[PDB]
RNA sequence: UGACGGAGCCAGCGAGUCUAACCUUGGCCGAGAGGUCUUGGUAAAAACUCCGUCGUAACGAGGAAUUCCUAGUAAGCGCAAGUCAUCAGCUUGCGUUGAUUACGUCCCUGCCCUUCACAC
């Protein structure tokens, strides 16, 4: 039979591994999507 | 047909403010007091509304 | 909905499948209702009747 | 206040029908520009409009974050205020303590009894910028929804897989310095619209060395929350959970206080279209 | 958490993938760890189904 | 009609509800929902306003 | 997991049933339409 | 700080020609389909005020540890709605009655910040 949505995703260990090496990664390069004081 | 909730009715501009029309049950004395021609006139109040119901849906 | 199903356990096979009313209101079999057995919680698009019949089209 | 409040809301509501309108006139303006820059003729119908040409006289000189958080943005910290559905269960409190220990100027406010058209109106004079509600199913966070002060934006979302820091034993406490915050794979307009919204929660221009860091990693429109503390060691980067884990996925948007049923949606998630499943949004 | 983070990497040179109760009278399980093995379990049962789906053959080895 | 068939234009005739429902009322069809969601729309439209 | 499994195959080959018609639509149109482009040059030459 | 009965009386949310059971015993009509009836079983504002009566196997308000909470808040009471995600083993709204204790301190425990006059 035919499914509408597709199920919540399941948070298996190599998920987390995937989000950890993302965050290590932005931390090494020290890049971070943060807002800025403006001048004046 | 609609009905608007009386706490949205309540609170209306004045330029739009539904006229609903409350049912008279104390009987009026005017109400009391008209005459109604019966007999003949009946079947020609009648027949005059039975020629307009035609024309309408005809239209 | 009621005589889709003879026990939770069916339900439970079939969440999350796709089914619509003759109307042509589309639908989900959300979750199994534990009273009675076999009764289902399912959300349409759109309210649906009483005498309209819920179909779950399987091969 | 009352009058201002919708003088002002009228007045956006007016401008963005006039922008709309400009776009076309903004286009054309474009046209005319690379035409005397390139030296490449108009097109036949800027060649014939003559009160385009005067006015492009005066409109020769002329020239990012979203519009109602432009006035602000960068300028004042926000302040938030985190709350709950009436008669909170246990775990919903202590779940939202967690929120509330998240945004550094968040404060938590107990909603007993509280109505929702005055909850807002309390807020609004006060100047809190963002208020968060949160519900709960059998003591599980089910849904959160945010709502942006004075008229705008409210955005709900759906919690799956929570799991508390209350979870784990001998956690410890927090840091509340200015977390680092990380938005990846936000590449749809939709998506830079939910960014802004969830950036302007926290306190501008973390310190440099700020050794916390908040994550919200888009993966097929669930949107991952992560909290980490970091240490820079001398061959790389280590990182531990704070947490709380859960995932959020947008399903409303709307152009209004979360009071306001009436508000004009911007986007609904439309889950029984043939080709829902086909494409994500985020 | 970080200053205790800090002090084991000085000395050496995730506690949110293990449930925990409380003892009342403590890890109880791995749920990051179980749902990689119950799911993958069922993906090699799934990918057998479907090259099971259109065969009338198959290797019958009776060593 | 260029290259049709007759019988492909064969009218398809319409189910009628269930005798064990016949209770509730004629089953609607797609026709006879659109005229409810409708009406429905058009009312909200106004109390809206 | 079936559900999972069902959706992603679905997509893929409606992913892959759009890119053929595609091609072949835009390769007949490419290539007999030189061809006809060309014949129609040479009876006007005509 | 009870149970039973009676009396008095007070809310606010909510308006899609839409709103809602199951299994049986039999009569009659009908070519059938079915129609109508008959029949047993199963299931499915409160607080508050006043008056009258009685009367004080498991468990009798829940250990250690641990969590939360500062005003229309905690707590008690019911009534509605189910609004594309979640929810009925329930969720969210609505009104009613409505407190005690702090509103100081950095002593302990954590987190954080620092090293253009006059007067200092
Ligand atoms: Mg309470
Ligand atoms: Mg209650
Ligand atoms: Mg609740």
């Amino acid at each position: 039979f035919d499914r509408t949505a597709k199920p919540v995703p399941v948070i298996t260990s190599e998920v987390t591994e995937s989000l950890e090496d993302m965050i290590r990664r932005r931390i090494q390069d020290s890049n971070f999507d943060d807002l800025q004081r403006r001048t004046l | 047909g609609l009905k608007v909730p009386k706490a949205v009715q309540k609170e209306l501009p004045f330029k739009s403010q539904i006229h609903q029309m409350k049912p008279q049950k104390k009987k009026t004395y005017m109400a009391k007091r008209a005459v109604v021609l019966g007999g003949d006139e009946k079947k020609a109040r009648s027949f005059i509304q039975k020629v307009l119901t035609i024309s309408k849906a005809k239209d | 909905i009621k005589d889709m199903f003879s026990s939770a356990m069916e339900v439970a096979r079939f969440e999350g499948a796709q089914i619509k009313t003759v109307s042509g209101i589309r639908g989900e079999i959300k979750r199994a209702l534990s009273k009675p057995e076999g009764h289902y919680r399912a959300a349409f698009e759109d309210k649906i009747l009483m005498s309209d019949i819920v179909i779950l089209r399987s091969w | 206040m009352l009058r201002r409040q919708a003088r002002e809301r009228r007045e956006y509501l007016y401008r963005k029908a006039q922008e709309l309108q400009d776009s076309q006139l903004q286009q054309k303006r474009q046209i005319i520009k690379q035409a005397l820059a390139q030296g490449k003729p108009l097109p036949k119908e800027l060649a014939e409009d003559e009160s385009l040409q005067k006015d492009f006289r005066y409109d020769q000189s002329l020239k990012q974050v979203d519009d109602e958080y432009a006035a602000t943005s960068g300028i004042m910290d926000p302040r938030i205020i985190v709350t709950t559905s009436r008669d909170p269960s246990t775990r919903l409190s202590q779940f939202a303590k967690e929120i509330k220990l998240l945004f550094p100027n968040a404060v938590r406010l107990n909603r007993g009894n509280y109505v929702m058209p005055n909850l807002v109106d309390a807020c609004k004079k006060s100047g809190t910028t963002d208020l968060v509600v949160l519900h709960e199913h059998r003591g599980v966070p089910t849904s959160l929804t945010i709502s942006h002060f004075p008229h705008g934006p409210t955005a709900q979302f759906s919690l799956h897989n929570v799991v508390m820091r209350h979870d784990i034993i001998n956690a410890g406490n927090q840091s509340e310095v200015n977390p680092h915050l990380i938005f990846d794979n936000f590449t749809t307009a939709l998506g830079k619209r939910v960014v802004c919204i969830l950036k302007h929660l926290f306190n501008a221009g973390p310190k440099k060395d700020s050794e916390r860091v908040i994550t919200f990693a888009n993966r097929g429109d669930f949107i991952s929350v992560r909290q980490h503390v970091y240490v820079r060691t001398r061959e790389g980067v280590e990182i531990a959970e704070v947490g709380p884990r859960f995932e959020m996925r947008l399903f409303e948007l709307r152009l209004g206080t979360l009071e306001n049923k009436d508000a004009d949606v911007e986007w609904q998630l439309r889950r029984f279209i043939r080709t829902a499943n086909k494409k994500d949004y985020l | 958490q970080l200053k205790n983070l800090k002090a084991a990497l000085k000395a050496r040179g995730n506690p949110f993938e293990i449930k925990a109760a409380r003892n009342k009278r403590i890890a109880v399980g791995k749920p990051g760890i179980s749902k990689q093995i119950g799911e993958e379990q069922r993906k090699r049962a799934f990918e057998a189904r479907k090259m099971m789906k259109n065969k009338r053959g198959g290797v019958i080895d009776k060593r | 009609a260029k290259l049709v068939h007759d019988v492909q234009k064969k009218q398809h005739r319409e189910r009628s509800q269930l005798t064990s429902r016949s209770r509730y009322g004629f089953l609607e069809k797609h026709k006879d929902y659109v005229k409810r969601a409708q009406d429905f729309h058009r009312k909200q439209s106004t109390l809206k306003v | 997991f079936e559900a999972r499994q069902r959706i992603e195959e679905k997509n893929k080959e409606s992913s892959d049933y759009h890119a053929k018609m595609a091609h072949i639509v835009n390769t007949i149109n490419t290539e007999e339409g030189a061809e006809k482009n060309k014949y129609e040059r040479e009876r006007k030459l005509r």
